[PDB]
């Protein structure tokens, strides 16, 4: 992928450039400091021509400090790969001042050592760039040579050794300039996959969501949602199993039923029907959301809205009477094409009504009062075409409305009814810019909490095999530096040379136990356990800095060796080693730093300052002494400072994207979470298939969602008794202890629908008191038949157990019928599981017309469980027909 | 602070005196009809005498037969609905209550149903013949007022409230107990212990101790009522010694167990007490304690306290140990 990896380099050109802009800036700090030294050396005033070169050189890293700041801020970073090449550019043709004109004629070599250095390790140049980079400088150090041939005469030999010198920067620094790059692409490449996961499951998450809000209000899903968080920390007192019943008032109820349905029911097979029903009340849907109503269930031929139930509204039964004139207009307009007669009836009351759910499967948001049977009674009165605007609605709308005188004499007269990408770019940008100022240090870039660097301190180095594989070439050239390097005693310090380098291939073995497979498990668990803790691994690296340190001065110590210059450098081949390990901390790294520079200044003072003194004088020149120790310590000043901050930048960058990382994942915790409660919801209220079919596409692009089955068992249970227990008095508070009655048998009913022995049953929905169940909806014999036997006996036992637990008597009427169905939804906005058919209408005349504490059953095809009652004779709502009663299996 | 608050309830058979106990709670701290009510229990205790003199199966003598058309005035009036209240009829009830043959009668209580504060409201007919005074609080106590619904009287006794909770307690009225099952902090059940005697009025077969001994298994076992630490008050102690102080009637004739039973070594030194009236009231406890520990599970207490519903004294000592009980019961420990 080139245009993410191309991505990537922008990203990784940022980092890099925070690096480039402490070192321009020590640059040009570097020009100045050798500039002084060499105007307080003399009281003259120095060459006109020293100054030019040197004031374009320490102008130019101006020039650039303010180059980098504005291409940063601008989106394009075409310039920030400049930025290298101009910088690399200005100190690489430092050398052309000093080795043809004078330039900067303080250090020399060392001065080279620093820049060739640096453009493997600071600048945001790739790693192809920077070979191409680092060539240039070591070529041109040969172009040094042959323009300063006094160089070579110094050393005639050596020369080689100097190449040599300079060989190993280009070995070295690509180790950093890769490992270090290659640590950036993973944490990109973890970053881009992090917030892909995230963004995946929010996408779930709000989809999943949008369905579940499609029912169930959101002022009772906040109530399941809390109370399924498990609040507070044990709810171990429960009597009830509580309700999320609420009560409201200023609300209107509408209604409709079909006056000639059985009419047209046996003219046309179940498919069509489904298919008018499912268009009028699609329709009807539309209306209903067009006049700020909110549908409440679908049952039958049956439609209701409630009015203004979440939210209050002054004009509550005005949008209830104007969906009502919708409803009229709307099935005049169906009744055009001269299909059918399926006019229907409305009524309308106003009141207060109980808002909720019960149950524990199948939740469904309901209303349970007084006024809603007011409502319905009302819808029951007659005229079909024609709206019932009874007393307490009348007076509820405006006296600017005519209606007639209403209804004669059609309901019973009883109570007297009264009728009448840039977002990654973001989330890199926001993490720097949050923690600015937060739980990291801010300049220790530690973490407050303990726990969190601790758990920072146990991810392993995945690159400490190879890290330490560096430390030993770096220490294996100053070997190879040194040795044709002429001394006194050319064989004792190689016995001592043969034991350093030998001290580190001993740590070299024993860091690659684990790397050498033939050797034992017990060196190679060792090998992981140096890498496992931080501070294991940190004496090893701390060890391994100072093998090359003993290795680069134990020469000088010999020496009481003519070139003391050359022995200086190996100690900068040493402080490398130091920038080469990038997982040890920075403090920790200072502090083992400041003990090169410390040793190096009592060495470089009084103690061998007459072996520099013998260098002096010999080199002679103009006053060159400056460029001797001098800037020794003026070279050792500039690379412990690029050291340094080359140490600090790669731990910030490494802490900031851990940090990052475990805020990312605890969000990622949190959202799975979430996602679990909601499916558990969306569980809770649709069947298994159903969700699946509409939590995709398609919801809405296929209409009608159905299905046609062949046998299957349709039951019905009621409690007549019910509605004379139901009483709304002042002390239960409106009725909410009878609904809490109604709910512990509701729930109870569903427990026992949660057993093994019932499988093949499903709860389809309650009709107020009425519990619905089928029987062998998914296929995979006539058991299923038995199993709903089986369920209405267990649903009578339990009824007979709560009434004794209570202190009153009800009576279950069972209704069951078996024959071809036909389950779908009926409305795509809001998915509610239903079952149609010519069974199910004969299994509720079955209930309606039955004699309560007994069941009621058409031709019986089992003889596993023998009934009685042949010659009951009921003549239903088809036609007559007599068949038996239900009695137990014996 | 409906935390704060405490809610209980009075779970009970019929005529077990827990209207009286919420009466005396109220007078304890805070019109001619009561005084209506008053001359209608008298006026049923005499109807119900006079037509007990015949309707038991065996007949009790009667007085002079000279002093007899009373008693044809009393049973004439009593099928009237609208009892009159002349002095004269006040005159015929004081000749009935003076009568022998009337005590005899009297005496015979426990075979038909009678209020239980018939003699109380009877020795009263001199006073209330004038029909001019104003009931103490004592006569206010013995009135009979049959409790349909369930009644709430707010309380606040000592910087903290309390809730009441009065029900009925006929089999019919039992339905409507259930409204009130919800967040309740304690039941008091309350018990007749002197009705051990007597029937029911609804079945007339089963005796209300039976009766009582049933609600109380019923409310024990519900399963809504799993953790609520019901109070038990047994009432009606006085009524209970003098019947067993008489010796006409015993706990054995109708619980054979009693005559086996003896005193627990655990019991109260009342300094006017006899061991047959706390041989009684233990066997009656050691029932309710049996019954209530049988099922046991350690989630809920029983505390049996020992209450006299008419006087005052016992009512607020009983009441300031359940309080007590209370308060550590919602510390919730
Ligand atoms: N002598 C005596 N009479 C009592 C005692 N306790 C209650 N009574 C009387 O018994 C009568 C019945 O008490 P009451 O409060 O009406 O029972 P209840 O439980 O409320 O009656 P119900 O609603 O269940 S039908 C009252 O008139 C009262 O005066 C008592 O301890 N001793
Ligand atoms: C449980 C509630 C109670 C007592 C009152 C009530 O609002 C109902 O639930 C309605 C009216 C009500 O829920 C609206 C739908 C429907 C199906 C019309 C119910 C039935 O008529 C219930 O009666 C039966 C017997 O099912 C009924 C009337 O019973
Ligand atoms: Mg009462």
């Amino acid at each position: 992928s080139r245009d993410l990896e191309r991505l990537y380099q922008r990203y990784f050109l940022g980092q890099r450039r925070k690096s480039e802009v402490v070192m321009n800036v020590l640059d040009v700090l570097t020009k100045l400091t050798l500039l002084v030294l060499h105007l307080s050396l003399a009281s003259a005033p120095m060459d006109p021509l020293k100054g030019i070169l040197l004031g374009f050189f320490t102008g130019i890293e101006v020039v650039i400090c303010a180059l980098v700041v504005v291409r940063k801020d601008t989106t394009s970073h075409t310039y920030l790969q400049y930025s290298g090449v101009v910088t690399w550019v200005a100190m690489t043709t430092q050398i052309l001042a000093a080795g043809l004109g004078y330039g900067l004629l303080g250090d020399g070599i060392g001065y080279v050592l620093f820049t060739l250095f640096a453009t493997y390790s600071m600048l945001p140049l790739p790693l192809t760039w920077a070979i191409l980079a680092g060539l240039g400088t070591s070529l041109m150090q040969v172009v040094l040579q042959a323009v300063i041939p006094r160089l070579a005469v110094i050393s005639i030999n050596q020369v080689v050794a100097q190449a040599v010198l300079f060989m190993c920067m280009n070995t070295a620094g690509i180790f950093i300039s890769y490992l270090s790059d290659r640590a950036q692409r993973q944490a990109f490449l973890e970053t881009r996959r992090c917030v892909e996961a995230r963004l995946r499951l929010e996408t779930e998450n709000q989809r999943q969501e949008r369905l579940v809000l499609s029912v169930l209000p959101r002022f009772v899903v906040l109530e399941m949602i809390n109370d399924m968080t498990n609040v507070e920390d044990e709810h171990l007192q429960h009597q009830f199993h509580r309700i999320y019943i609420h009560r409201y008032e200023n609300v209107s109820i509408l209604f409709a039923d079909v006056k000639g349905f059985t009419n047209l029911s046996t003219t046309l097979s179940a498919q069509e029907l489904v298919r008018m029903l499912n268009e009028l009340f699609a329709r009807f849907d539309r209306l209903a959301h067009e006049h700020h109503c909110l549908r409440i269930k679908i049952l039958g031929d049956c439609y209701y809205c409630v009015s203004g139930l979440p939210e209050p509204r002054q004009d509550h039964a005005h949008c209830c009477v104007e969906m009502g004139l919708s409803m009229i207009k709307t099935i005049r307009y169906v009744r055009s094409r001269t299909k059918h007669d399926v006019d229907m009836r409305i009524g309308i009351h106003s009141g207060s009504v109980l808002c909720g759910v019960l149950g524990l499967r199948k939740w469904q948001f309901d209303v349970w009062s007084w006024d809603v049977d007011i409502a319905n009674k009302l819808e029951s009165g007659g005229i079909p075409g024609r709206i019932h605007i009874s007393k307490a609605t009348l007076d509820c709308l405006n006296g600017d409305y005519n209606v007639e005188e209403g209804h004669g004499k059609e309901r019973n007269e009883f109570l007297r009814k009264h009728n009448i990408k840039r977002i990654e770019h973001t989330i890199d940008l926001r993490s720097g810019d949050k923690l600015r100022r937060e739980h990291i240090k801010p300049f220790s870039l530690m973490f407050k909490d303990s726990s969190l660097e601790h758990k920072y301190s146990q991810m392993r180095d995945e690159v400490f095999k190879s890290n330490l594989v560096c430390a030993f070439i770096v220490l294996l050239f100053i070997t190879a530096i040194q040795s044709l390097l002429p001394s006194s005693r050319v064989m004792p310090m190689a016995i001592q040379f043969s034991i350093l380098i030998m001290l580190h291939s001993a740590l070299v073995l024993i860091t690659t136990a684990e790397d050498y497979k033939c050797l034992p498990l017990v060196l190679r668990k060792t090998c992981c356990w140096i890498n496992e803790t931080y501070l294991a691994r940190n004496v090893i690296i701390f060890a391994s800095i100072l093998i090359n340190f003993l290795g680069a001065i134990l020469n000088i110590l010999w020496c009481d060796c003519s070139y003391p210059e050359y022995f200086v450098f190996t100690g900068v081949l040493a402080m490398v080693t130091c920038a080469v390990f990038l997982r040890l901390n920075s403090v920790l790294k200072l502090a083992v730093l400041l003990i090169m520079i410390a040793i190096y200044a009592l060495l470089t003072e009084t103690i061998y300052a007459g072996l520099f003194l013998r260098y002096d004088n010999l080199n002679h020149s103009g006053e060159d002494f400056l460029g001797t120790k001098e800037a020794s310590l003026l070279l050792m000043a500039m690379f412990l400072l690029a050291v340094f901050y080359h140490g600090q930048q790669l731990e910030y960058t490494a802490r900031l994207d851990f940090l990052w990382r475990v805020q990312a994942k605890e969000e990622i915790n949190e959202m799975k979470e979430l996602r679990e409660h909601n499916e558990n919801m969306l569980r809770n209220i649709l069947p298994s298939h159903v969700a699946r079919h509409f939590l995709e596409k398609d919801r809405d692009n296929e209409e009608l969602y159905s299905q046609s089955y062949d046998a299957v068992g349709v039951m019905f249970a009621s409690i007549p008794g019910f509605a004379d227990f139901y009483s709304q008095t002042e002390m239960n508070n409106q009725g909410v202890e009878c609904l809490r009655l109604l709910n512990e048998i509701i729930a109870d009913f569903d427990e026992l629908l949660g057993e093994d022995r019932f499988q093949d049953i499903e709860k389809i929905k309650t009709i107020g008191s009425t519990y619905m169940a089928v029987s062998g909806l998914s296929p995979e014999k006539w058991g299923h038949l038995c199993a709903l036997a089986d369920f209405s006996l267990a649903l009578t036992e339990s009824i007979q157990e709560i009434n004794k637990h209570s202190f009153n008597n009800f009576e279950l009427r069972i209704g069951i019928s078996h024959g071809s169905v036909v389950a779908g939804v009926i409305g795509a906005k809001k998915p509610q599981y239903d079952i149609w058919g010519k069974t199910v209408n004969l299994a509720s005349r079955m209930d309606s017309t039955g004699v309560s504490g007994r069941i009621q059953v058409p031709e019986e095809t089992y003889l596993i469980l023998k009934d009685q009652g042949f010659a009951f004779d009921y003549r239903g709502e088809i036609y007559v027909k007599g068949i038996s009663e239900q009695e137990g299996k014996i | 602070v409906y935390r704060a608050t405490h809610r209980l309830l009075l779970l009970g058979a019929g005529e077990s005196g827990k209207s009286t106990i919420v009466k005396q709670m109220r007078i304890l701290h805070v019109k001619a009809t009561k005084v209506q009510d008053i001359k209608n229990n008298l006026k049923e205790a005499i109807e119900t005498i006079v037509a007990a003199m015949s309707n038991l199966v065996p007949p009790v003598e009667l007085a002079n037969p000279e002093n007899q058309f009373r008693v044809d005035y009393i049973l004439s009036v009593m099928n009237v609905p609208d009892f009159d209240f002349p002095p004269e009829f006040y005159e015929h009830a004081k000749a009935l209550w003076e009568d022998e043959g009337v005590r005899a009668c009297y005496e015979r209580s426990n075979e038909y149903q009678l209020i239980d504060c018939a003699q109380y409201f009877l020795d009263k007919i001199d006073v209330i013949k004038q029909d001019d005074y104003v009931p103490s609080d004592q006569d206010l106590l013995r009135c009979r007022v049959l409790t349909s619904g369930i009644f709430e009287t707010k309380f606040q006794v000592d910087k903290v409230n309390f809730h009441m909770f009065d029900v009925g307690g006929q089999r019919d009225e039992r339905r409507k107990w259930i409204q009130c099952f919800n967040d309740v902090t304690a039941i008091i059940f309350v018990v007749a212990s002197s009705s051990y005697n007597m029937v029911i009025r609804e079945d007339n077969q089963t005796n209300r101790l039976q009766e009582a001994l049933n609600l109380f298994k019923s409310i024990w076992n519900n399963r809504w009522l799993r953790t609520i630490s019901v109070i038990l008050f047994l009432n009606k102690q006085d009524l209970l010694a003098e019947k067993v102080l008489a010796g006409k009637s015993k706990i054995e004739d109708y619980f054979p167990e009693f005559a086996r039973y003896t005193t627990p070594e655990d019991a109260t030194p009342e300094p006017g007490e006899d061991p047959r009236v706390t041989r009684a009231k233990y066997f009656i406890r050691d029932e309710f304690l049996r019954i209530s520990t049988a099922s046991g599970d350690g989630r809920h207490y029983c505390y049996p306290h020992f209450t006299c519903a008419v006087d005052t004294e016992n009512i607020r000592r009983v009441f300031n140990d359940c309080r007590d009980i209370i308060q550590r019961m919602h510390l919730r420990q």
